[PDB]
């Protein structure tokens, strides 16, 4: 008969197929998850072997169906995805080149190594010494001289196989219709055939831009007040005008503040709010603290888990030969199966991560419903930033007093909040510029405006521009520093971390306005709300049947991302800072050099 | 003296309930009918009874019983009831507006799924139209849905009919099997023959 019931008919057989294929291949990967040995990942790659290539032939066979012929617009996102998601383009001898070009990237960021100077006797990894000698030690010498060297001895290999893989990339792009890869990264937020809700690949660049022009003041005030706080611990290194040295961010690339609270504390005399002596005192185990995250989720009236979960996931390190990794992740296997993997211990670190973890399993369990190829969020961002909106009402002085953890007794005034909204903007303030900055230009350079012989030299001259870092030794072209990230080497979209952060704090806003909530922004709750569970529940429920757009409007009630809840969010802390920053200079200069 | 006692313990303990689009009926008649031992099973997850009262069961009696048993999905059991839609309940198994009977419904997962993974079991996902009441089909063809005769082989706009249930004891409810079981009756003008024990 017509397209749209041929497509119907192979549609309803691909679900039926793919379901199995996809619970073979997931229940593999999670048996060599929590099984490290060689034979599981023989499994994983069989299993992996028989999804891909079952793929292939999907896509290949899809294309018999022009695209032009379907109006439903639903049937048309699956084709548009399936002929998309497994399409190959390329050579063979290219196929294969590009892919021995990303297993080498992954190896040799795996198995990268540095170690002390002029001394081949003892080396370490990057993980185990690397991150803690940036984090807790103070010395300059050591921390610059390893800044230096990993960079020195990860980036010059890695540059000229950089140089060929953006090449490879860029043909990968140009063979389908896309202008670039940056443009293929950029489609993901792509909607079209939705009168009043359409979205050009284009409009996001300006859009990020006029969102990041508005942030700027909080930025540059909290950077004056961080060169000042600094100036203390390393008085004739820092300039009270230059930009920070990069080798004193208290991590490897300065991605995160955080472990600078310590030295930037803002009244260290006040007691810091913390509950781990409570709950050793009430002797708390892993059950407890997953039963109260249940517990929490129950109250706003959002279905709590099945058996099942209980009793197949594990939340304790199981130790001896059984070895196994602690990085927490929320497994959804299909066909009504959910699991989370964690090692958990008594800290209130862990607390939160186990509801920023349920989040993530509440959000799979709303779109069960949906057909195969549309069980996922509506764009890269909204996933995150549901399992992040909770874990700041989790983190509440007044949900911790309800639950008992915190006494009665404690008080709030001028100190606990502003210790509080710093300690919270050491985390998130920070980042926006290093991701917005690093997405930028890898935009350009995957452009080709950018030659290759400058590519170490514009990489500067914009980090001094708009992060206000300057590097503390001077590079060649020999080196290539972004390199030596773990997202740009294993071929990741970064943009997601910049839309994920001011999609939360809409969502927040939105829901504390609808739980009827009074007073300052950051101490809000929504334990005994039900009106705010379903109206989130409705946008959960819809997965990717929908344009975002048109997601985003049914919550908040506008088309676009804002900024407004983010500074709103922040307010005090503007006003206090102003206030410290009445005799220090506002904005960095990028004449300045460490290096003479 | 009560003697010829109705055999019930057979259509519900035969171990293997067939697939769904070939299930299998039984004829009862010329027996006593006892129905209190059906409840000496495990709790039932459906138990739904139309056009009589369950207490009431044991006082009418009837001409002839047809019974019917299968293994369908969790929660596809919603669709075994009179007026209902969907692809279990136009391809396989469709029942009469004015049924009138009990249906059966309970929970199987620690007998009829492997951890490899089960695919005994059957259904139908493409016929060219719908079934009457009461009915059943077992014949394997191609469905040809594009304009172009295939021939009868496998490959574009050419699927084979019968597709194949999964089965592994880490499914969650909804996806785990269940054996399902229909009792019918009716009248006519005939002597009833079949009646309840009497007090
Ligand atoms: C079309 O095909 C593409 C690729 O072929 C598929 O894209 C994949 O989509 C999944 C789903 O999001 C991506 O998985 C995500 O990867 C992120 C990257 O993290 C890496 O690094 C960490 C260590 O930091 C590793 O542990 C991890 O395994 C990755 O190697 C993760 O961060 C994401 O996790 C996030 O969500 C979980 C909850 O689900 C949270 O617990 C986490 O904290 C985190 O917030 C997530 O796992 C995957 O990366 C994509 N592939 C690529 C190459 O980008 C599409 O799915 C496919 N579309 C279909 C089939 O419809
Ligand atoms: C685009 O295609 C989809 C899928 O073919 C269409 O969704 C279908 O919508 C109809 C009604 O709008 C659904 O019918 C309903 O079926 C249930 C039983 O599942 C029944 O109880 C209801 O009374 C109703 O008859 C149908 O199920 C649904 N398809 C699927 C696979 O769920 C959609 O309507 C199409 N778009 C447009 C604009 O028509
Ligand atoms: C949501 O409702 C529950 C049920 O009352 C609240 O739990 C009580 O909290 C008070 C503190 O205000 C305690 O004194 C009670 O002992 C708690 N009762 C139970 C049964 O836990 C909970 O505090 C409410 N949530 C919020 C944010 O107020
Ligand atoms: C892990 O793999 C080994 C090797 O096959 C197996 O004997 C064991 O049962 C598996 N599971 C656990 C929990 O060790
Ligand atoms: C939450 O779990 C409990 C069991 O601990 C259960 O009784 C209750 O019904 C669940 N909540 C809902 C809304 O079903
Ligand atoms: C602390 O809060 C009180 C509110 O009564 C206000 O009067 C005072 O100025 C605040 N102090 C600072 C340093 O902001
Ligand atoms: C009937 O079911 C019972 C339940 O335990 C079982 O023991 C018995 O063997 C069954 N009879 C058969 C299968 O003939």
């Amino acid at each position: 008969s017509t397209i749209e019931e041929q497509a119907k008919t192979f549609l309803d057989k691909f679900n039926h197929e793919a379901e199995d294929l996809f619970y073979q291949s997931s229940l593999a990967s999670w048996n060599y998850n929590t099984n490290i040995t060689e034979e599981n990942v023989q499994n994983m790659n069989n299993a992996g072997d028989k999804w891909s290539a079952f793929l292939k032939e999907q896509s290949t066979l899809a294309q018999m169906y022009p695209l032009q012929e379907i109006q439903n617009l639903t049937v048309k996102l699956q084709l548009q995805a399936l002929q998309q998601n497994g399409s190959s383009v390329l050579s063979e001898d290219k196929s294969k080149r590009l892919n021995t070009i990303l297993n080498t990237m992954s190896t040799i960021y795996s198995t990268g190594k540095v170690c002390n100077p002029d001394n081949p006797q003892e080396c370490l990894l990057l993980e185990p010494g690397l991150n803690e000698i940036m984090a807790n030690s103070l010395d300059y010498n050591e921390r610059l001289w390893a800044w230096e060297s990993w960079r020195s001895e990860v980036g010059k290999q890695l540059r000229p196989l950089y140089e060929e893989y953006v090449v490879l990339k860029n043909e990968m792009a140009r063979a389908n219709h896309y202008e670039d890869y940056g443009d293929y990264w950029r489609g993901d937020y792509e909607v079209n055939g939705v009168d009043g809700y359409d979205y050009s690949r284009g409009q996001l660049i300006e859009d990020v831009e006029h969102t990041f022009e508005e942030i700027k003041p909080l930025y540059e005030h909290l950077h004056a007040y961080v060169r000042a706080k600094l100036m203390n611990a390393y008085p004739s290194y820092i300039s009270p005008i230059g930009c920070l040295p990069a080798h004193l961010l208290g991590d490897m690339w300065g991605r995160f503040w955080t472990n600078l609270y310590s030295l930037t504390v803002p009244f260290g005399q006040k007691p810091n709010i913390d509950v781990t002596d409570a709950m050793v005192d009430q002797a708390w185990d892993a059950q407890r603290i997953f039963k109260e995250a249940e517990k929490f989720f129950v109250s706003v009236g959002l279905p709590n888990m099945t058996q099942g979960f209980w009793e197949n996931s594990m939340l304790t390190d199981p130790g001896n030969v059984q070895k196994a990794v602690c990085h927490p992740t929320a497994w959804d296997l299909g066909k009504g199966d959910f699991r989370i993997l964690m090692c958990t211990k008594v800290t209130m670190d862990d607390f939160l991560t186990a509801h920023h973890e349920m989040g993530h399993i509440q959000y799979d369990m709303a779109y069960a419903a949906q057909p195969f190829l549309l069980r996922n969020g509506a764009n890269e961002g909204f996933h995150e930033a549901v399992g992040e909106i909770m874990s700041l009402s989790a983190a509440t002085p007044k949900h911790l007093k309800s639950i008992g953890l915190l006494s009665p007794d404690f008080q709030e005034d001028n100190e606990t909040e502003i210790n509080f909204l710093l300690k919270q903007a050491l985390t998130i303030v920070g980042t926006l510029p290093f991701t917005y900055m690093l997405e930028k230009w890898r935009w350009m350079v995957f452009k080709g405006e950018i030659p290759k012989d400058q590519w170490m030299k514009k990489w500067w001259e914009m980090k001094r521009e708009i992060v206000g870092v300057v590097e503390p030794v001077p590079h060649d072209e020999t080196y290539c520093d972004p390199a030596s990230l773990f997202h740009v080497s294993n071929d990741y979209s970064f943009i997601r971390y910049y839309t994920r952060t001011l999609y939360q704090f809409q969502f927040q806003e939105a829901l504390c306005q609808a739980a009827k909530h009074e007073g300052p922004l950051h101490k809000c709750d929504i334990s005994n709300s039900t009106e705010a569970g379903q109206k989130l529940f409705n946008m959960l429920r819809l997965g990717k049947s929908e344009p975002w757009t048109l997601a985003l409007e049914n919550v908040v009630g506008a088309k676009n991302m804002n900024v407004r809840p983010l500074l709103n969010y922040f307010e005090p802390l503007f006003t206090w800072l102003k206030d410290q920053n009445k005799n220090s200079f506002v904005g960095w200069s990028t004449d300045w050099s460490p290096y003479a | 003296n009560i003697t010829n006692l109705c055999p019930f313990h057979e259509v519900f303990n035969a171990t293997t309930f067939a697939s769904v689009y070939a299930w299998n009926r039984k004829r009862i008649s010329n027996c006593v009918a006892d129905y209190s031992v059906i409840y000496n099973f495990a709790p039932f997850f459906a138990f739904k009874c139309y056009g009589v009262s369950p207490t009431k069961l044991n006082d009418l009696c009837f001409t002839n019983v047809y019974a019917d048993s299968f293994v369908i999905r969790g929660n596809e059991v919603s669709q075994i009831a009179p007026g209902q839609t969907g692809n279990i309940a136009d391809y396989n198994y469709k029942l009469p507006d004015d049924f009138t009977g009990c249906v059966i419904a309970w929970n199987s997962n620690k007998l009829d799924s492997k951890p490899s993974g089960n695919y005994n079991y059957l259904y139908r996902l493409f016929r060219k139209s719908k079934l009457k009441p009461f009915e059943r089909d077992i014949s394997t063809e191609i469905y040809q849905a594009g304009n172009k005769p295939c021939n009868g082989v496998a490959g574009p706009n050419c699927y084979s009919p019968l597709q194949s249930y999964g089965f592994r004891p880490t499914y969650g409810v909804g996806h785990q099997p269940y054996r399902v079981v229909v009792l019918s009756f009716e009248l006519l003008h005939a002597p009833a023959t079949v009646c309840g024990p009497k007090k």
